[PDB]
């Protein structure tokens, strides 16, 4: 399998467990003149003989202890209690010459600086489109109102991504050395995590309901569904923000209750994940369905129409091309590509793979639905000529 | 014909607007002027007149 | 102080709020349909026929108004200075019967009345007398009524807008039928007593989702007339976008000219006889090859404005229908459900 | 015989083109140089009335300046507030199709026609509180274009029958008829003193009338298509049409000739609607580009737009007052200038 | 005022060709679509040709096709139609009729029984 400094850090917070727990649990020995033992974020060293050097296999935890699971590191001590100080006033001595040591961390500060690219591009192109569509009030319609939360959620989405990943400044500690592992392991832990975490996974859940409801909104304008407008606008706000509350909080709790350590990852043997992932395969698969029955439809509306041959396809591309942005039909692609059953690094190379690429499905919509929309560039054009009369 | 009786009510209200007083247009358009420069004052629209004193500021 | 006045006039516009969205979810869940086209178009019994399923009495007042032109007239031969001499040597009953409906308390209106005069009507001495009776206060409409007899003598007669016209029982200027499809809502408007004159009252249905374009093919110059205002109806700037469904109406009558004798589209249109009925034409079972060529050259004469003109906002749903045909509210129904979709479509930038 | 009739009708009609032509001596223009012009007229949309569904054909201002009617092809009457922008009324109409409204100046009924051949008239105040179906007047054969109060029981039409009428609204019969006109006649302004009234139809014509004798004195010519808008000079010895010809005229009832021509070469779309300012100097007009552009009645200058709608502008007018201009438009929303 | 003047007609054989002329004044000729229309003998008036502003456009009805032409001459305010092998069929009084608005794509009346601009028309017998 793949490693890398999660998992070595992982590893590091169980072999300090389960030292620790047996440092004190390990009864003194009957004898005196015993050196003293300790644990210095690199090895839990034992109680020795004194004028002798102790014999400590090399930690488990090691990424490359799987070469040489024989070797020993080396620390003296005389029956004086000499924790040998090394050059120039420093640490205890120790000999660590047994056991000594592109990469899955660079791999993900690409992958990171190409999705925060891409989410800033998307807001900052959304904001500007967001003041578009607000700006001119012609531009004011239960479809403009969708899309305004759909833009919302966009924003919303790449924002608890850059709080998530400004909160943990994991880009500058993919290189941390031993002496830092404390900081990371109990910021993981700690319910600022989990808060920060659970935050990213509403607003992802939201995300994905908002283009579950631009696709039921867009099918019932063609399945002639002409009931109450304002029964009907509200039902939609109560989709694309309420269900997700509806398996996000009760995945909230089980992670609060039946879980003891972590930032509410995926579980070592249960499946708590199931809570969030199957709701959004749900709107995912659903989602799906509407947009092959609306391709239908542009289809047959194209075949009754006299068009050559030739652009009666570049007109069904360009549909088609148009729709994806917005019903986000390229998640069912990925919802294939992506192992379910991964965990720890491989999970984070897998999914910062998708935001790259997804990241950009904001931009996307801001100019397709806004900035070329073909009632914005003439109420563009509008807003000028009355400026001409000064 | 019916057309006959229409063509009696033509000339017949043509006949009633050839005999009228016609002033003249020098007489016309300098009496125009004078409804324009004793009513100006009066009108809020030609100038600008303050703000809280509009009911629509 | 008077601050209290605005809580009245600010309930009050709430007391209207709430009703007015209530008018909002009645008023955009009906289709509007403006009922256009001709008076023999057919227009007047798609009309009743819809009304039916899902302005028609003014019959007997064309009725009555036609007997009493025929028997003034069978009065005003004998009122004649030379008395007008008639063709068939003998009545057979038939003036003679004309005359004993005279003052009739209130007329029954038997066929036999019509089969009297249909005979009469062209008399040499009927027609010299009339012609005379025109001194003697000819009816305006008498001449037209007398024309149309046979059309009129069917019991399944049902009076054009020109024959409602030349009678004087308009008094409505616009009729309105409200029918559901499919539990949907339409509501049609057949335009009344209105002059000849269109283009300032036809602005007003600019919003409506389609225009209904009854036309009569049998009647190709009445051909001519309705290609002439369907191209003026496709290319006018406040109509731009209102999609119109054409309803070829007079399909069986169509039908018996061009198989039964030689009336040639060919003399009053030319082009006919260099058309060939188009591979997509899809003739019915046992429609003669002929007639299935006459149906998609009168379709095709409007399809050649709409296409020529249309520049994608508004859209022509031809339709070979007949008036007694039942399948007219379903066929209204399914191109206002193509009309709506193609809107959506073109807000999502989607066509 | 028809052609010695149409030919005396020459005979006669010529001899009006020399009488008017002797009077001319001086164009308007060439007599108005010693006076400054008026400068750019800017004006501000203070209100914007929203609750109409569908588009909006008429709309009547108030001699009170606090209300007015408007008429929407809907099926509602509502009259608004120009202060308070509140709906008073909402008078749910038995025929969506209406072309026209008035304000009768008792504030005690308002008026209204269109495609079904019916001026209905609503009592507003009924002592049980409750607006309902005060009158229909019914004949005209044809839509009714406009309709303008004389007295709560006198109201002047105008139809597409190409005639005018007078009503009586206690007996519901029809007092007089203004027959001469040969196309629809679009509108019509009655004089200040109410002793004369100007009508245009589509017959590029303004036809003055007697509303007392019921003859057409006089009958204006020198447009060039169907006259859309008509309005009354505030001195009341001119009025100014609106055409589709794309523009508009200052003619003159004693002179009998037009005085002046209001037009721009940039100016191509037909005229909706034409008012005058409370001095006259300033003619306001409503166009089909969605603009309505501020004329100098004294100088053929343009000073001003007001362009701030997005359908066509259907109706237009200045308050009794003098300042508020009230603007209907096709896209259902009304707009106050200032 | 809008004034159309047509000239031109007569009695004539058949097989025989005819010049119609309609002058106009009170309007700028080059801003309308022009039309000719006539009127049978106990029957309605019937749309014959149109020709456009400048000309670029023109259109005939289904039984003159070949036979009429239909020229303008906007320098003069000039309509013609050059009629050739004039049949029985084709007596009647022919109007020259002007479309009710300027820059316009559509005519709506031309042919109604009381429409404005359109002259006193020219009678021709065959
Ligand atoms: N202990 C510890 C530790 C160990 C090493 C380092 C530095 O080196 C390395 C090495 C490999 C990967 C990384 C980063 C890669 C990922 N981010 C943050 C992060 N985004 C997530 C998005 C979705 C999910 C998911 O499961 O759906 C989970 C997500 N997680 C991990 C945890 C969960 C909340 O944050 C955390 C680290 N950093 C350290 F910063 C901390």
């Amino acid at each position: 399998a793949t490693v890398s400094l999660w998992e070595t850090v992982q590893k590091w917070r169980e072999y300090r467990r389960q030292c620790q727990r047996s440092l004190t649990e390990d009864p003194p020995p009957a004898t005196d003149l015993f050196c003293n033992r300790t644990f210095d974020e690199y090895a839990c060293w034992p109680d020795g003989e004194p004028g002798s050097f102790v014999n400590v296999s090399c930690p488990w935890y090691l990424p490359w202890a799987s070469s040489v699971p024989q070797g020993h590191v080396y620390r003296f001590c005389t029956a004086e209690g000499l924790w040998l100080q090394k050059d120039n006033s420093s640490l205890p001595w120790r000999d660590l010459s047994e056991c000594e040591e592109s990469s899955p961390e660079e791999q993900l500060l690409f992958l990171y600086i190409i999705y925060t690219v891409g989410y800033a591009l998307s807001f900052s192109a959304l904001v500007i489109a967001s003041a578009i569509l607000l700006g001119f009030r012609h531009l004011h319609c239960t479809r403009n109102y969708i899309h305004l939360n759909l833009f919302a959620s966009f924003i919303l989405r790449a924002l608890s991504v850059f709080i998530k990943d400004a909160a943990l400044k994991w880009m500058y500690s993919t290189a941390a050395q031993q002496h830092q592992w404390d900081g990371l392991l109990s910021y993981q832990d700690s319910l600022s995590c989990r808060l920060v975490f659970l935050l990213m996974q509403y607003c992802v859940a939201a995300n994905y309901y908002w283009l579950l409801v631009e696709g039921v909104y867009l099918y019932t304008l063609l399945a002639f569904s002409v009931f109450s407008e304002q029964w009907i606008f509200r039902l939609y706000v109560s989709i694309g923000w309420g269900v997700p509350l509806l398996f996000v909080v009760p995945w909230g709790i089980v992670k609060y209750l039946y879980e003891d350590e972590g930032c509410w990852t995926r579980n070592s043997n249960m499946n708590y994940w199931l809570i969030i992932r199957l709701p959004i395969l749900f709107a995912i698969g659903v989602n799906f369905l509407i947009f092959v029955r609306v391709i239908c439809i542009v289809v047959s509306k194209l075949k009754a129409n006299l068009m050559c041959k030739t652009d009666i396809k570049c007109r069904l591309a360009k549909s088609t091309l148009t729709l994806i942005p917005l019903l986000g039909t390229h998640e069912v692609i990925f919802a294939f590509v992506m192992d379910e059953h991964a965990r720890g690094t491989l999970r984070f190379i897998k999914l910062f793979t998708e935001l790259s690429f997804t990241s950009f499905q904001g931009l996307m919509v801001a100019i397709l639905y806004c900035f070329v929309n073909n009632e914005v560039q003439l109420e563009f054009r509008k807003s000028w000529e009355r400026w001409r009369l000064e | 014909t019916a057309s006959i009786a229409q063509a009696r009510k033509l000339v017949e209200q043509l006949k009633m607007e050839a005999n009228i007083d016609r002033i003249k247009v020098s007489k016309a358009a300098a009496d125009l002027m004078a409804y324009c420069e004793a009513h100006a004052k009066e009108d809020p629209l030609l100038t600008p007149v303050p703000a809280s004193e509009n009911p629509f500021r | 102080d008077q601050r209290n006045e605005e809580k009245a006039q600010r309930e009050a516009n709430k007391k209207i709020e709430k009703q007015l969205q209530k008018d909002k979810q009645v008023y955009r869940a009906t289709h509007r349909l403006l009922l256009l086209g001709a008076g023999e178009s057919g227009k007047n019994t798609i009309v009743k026929q819809m009304r039916i399923l899902h302005k028609a009495t003014k019959v007997q007042d064309i009725k009555n108004n036609l007997k009493e032109a025929i028997e003034t007239i069978v009065a005003a031969m004998s009122n004649l200075v030379p008395p007008v001499e008639l063709a068939n040597p003998e009545n057979q009953f038939r003036v003679d019967y004309i005359l004993s409906v005279m003052n009739v308390p209130d007329f029954d209106f038997p066929p036999e009345f019509y089969e009297h005069a249909k005979a009469l009507w062209e008399d040499e001495g009927v027609r010299a007398c009339y012609e005379r009776s025109n001194e003697y206060q000819l009816i305006d409409c008498a001449q037209y009524f007398l024309d149309k007899i046979d059309v009129i003598k069917q019991a399944d007669y049902v009076p054009s807008d020109q024959d409602l016209l030349r009678c004087r029982v308009l008094t409505s200027g616009i009729f309105e039928t409200k029918f559901q499809v499919d539990k949907v809502n339409f509501h049609m408007f057949d335009v009344g007593a209105q002059r000849d004159e269109r283009r300032k009252w036809i602005q007003c249905f600019n919003d409506v989702t389609a225009i209904i374009f009854v036309v009569a093919s049998s009647s190709y110059n009445r051909l001519q007339a309705a290609l002439k205002l369907f191209d003026s109806i496709w290319n006018n700037k406040w109509l731009r976008d209102t999609s119109v469904i054409l309803f070829l109406n007079k399909q069986d009558l169509l039908a018996e000219k061009v198989l039964a004798g030689k009336s040639k589209i060919e003399d009053y249109f030319p082009e006919f006889a260099r058309y060939t009925t188009p591979e997509d034409a899809t003739p019915e079972p046992g429609e003669d090859p002929r007639v299935t060529r006459a149906k998609y050259f009168i379709r095709d004469e409007f399809l050649r404005i709409s296409t020529a003109s249309g520049d994608g906002r508004h859209y022509c749903y031809p339709h070979f229908t007949c008036a007694v045909d039942t399948e007219n509210i379903r066929r209204v129904f399914n191109d206002c459900r193509d009309i709506i979709q193609r809107m959506h479509l073109r807000q999502y930038e989607l066509l | 015989e028809l052609d010695q009739l149409r030919q005396e009708a020459e005979q006669l009609k010529n001899q009006i083109r020399d009488a008017r032509k002797a009077c001319a001596d001086a164009t308007l223009s060439q007599i108005t140089n010693n006076i400054d012009p008026v400068g750019r007229i800017q004006m501000r949309t203070r209100r914007t009335l929203r609750g109409h569904l569908a588009k909006i054909y008429a709309m009547h201002w108030g001699t009170d300046s606090r209300l007015l009617v408007s008429a929407s092809q809907d099926g509602k009457l509502i009259i608004w507030d120009s202060y308070t922008t509140n709906k008073v009324h909402a008078i749910p109409l038995r025929s969506s199709w209406v072309m026209t409204c008035a304000y009768a100046p008792s504030g005690n009924y308002v008026a209204c026609g269109g495609l079904d051949n019916i001026c209905s008239i609503y009592n507003l105040k009924t002592r049980e509180g409750n607006v309902r179906v005060s009158r229909e007047l019914a004949g005209h054969t044809g839509y009714l274009s406009c309709c303008r109060f004389l007295d709560d029981n006198q109201i002047v039409t105008s139809s597409g029958d190409t005639t005018c009428a007078l009503w009586d609204i206690e007996t519901g019969q029809q007092t007089t008829t203004f027959t001469g006109h040969t196309g629809d006649v679009m509108s019509l302004s009655l004089a200040p003193d109410t002793r004369l009234f100007v009508s245009g139809a589509c017959d590029a014509s303004a036809k003055l009338w007697d509303v007392r004798e019921g003859m057409c004195r006089q009958t204006f010519t020198g447009h060039e298509s169907d006259i859309n808008a008509i309005c009354f000079f505030p001195n009341g010895n001119a009025f100014a049409t609106g055409s589709d010809d794309a523009t508009c005229r200052l003619f003159d009832l004693r002179a009998d000739q037009e005085l002046m021509t209001y037009s721009h070469d940039n100016i191509i779309c037909g005229i909706t609607s034409v008012s005058f300012s409370k001095s006259g100097r300033l003619l306001l007009a409503g166009y089909d580009d969605f603009n309505c552009n501020v004329w100098d009645a004294l100088k053929a200058d343009r000073a001003g737009v007001l362009a701030g709608h997005d359908n066509r502008v259907s109706c237009l007018g200045v308050t009794d007052d003098g300042m508020a201009v009230a603007t209907g438009s096709w896209d259902s929303f009304l707009k106050i200038w200032n | 005022q809008v004034q159309l003047q047509e000239s031109g007609g007569g009695l004539v054989q058949p097989g025989g060709s005819l010049r119609l002329s309609c002058a106009a004044s009170g309007f700028t000729f080059s801003n309308y679509k022009m039309n000719w229309v006539r009127q049978a003998p106990g029957k309605g008036l019937e749309w014959v040709s149109d020709i456009s502003q400048s000309g670029a456009s023109i259109s005939y009805t289904g039984s003159v096709k070949g036979r009429f032409t239909i020229s303008r001459d906007n320098a003069k305010n000039t309509l013609y139609l050059q009629m050739n092998s004039l049949k029985p069929e084709d007596t009647a009084v022919y109007y020259c009729a002007r479309c009710p608005a300027p820059f316009t794509r559509d005519c709506f009346d031309v042919t109604s029984t009381t429409y404005a601009y359109r002259g006193q028309g020219t009678q021709v017998t065959v």
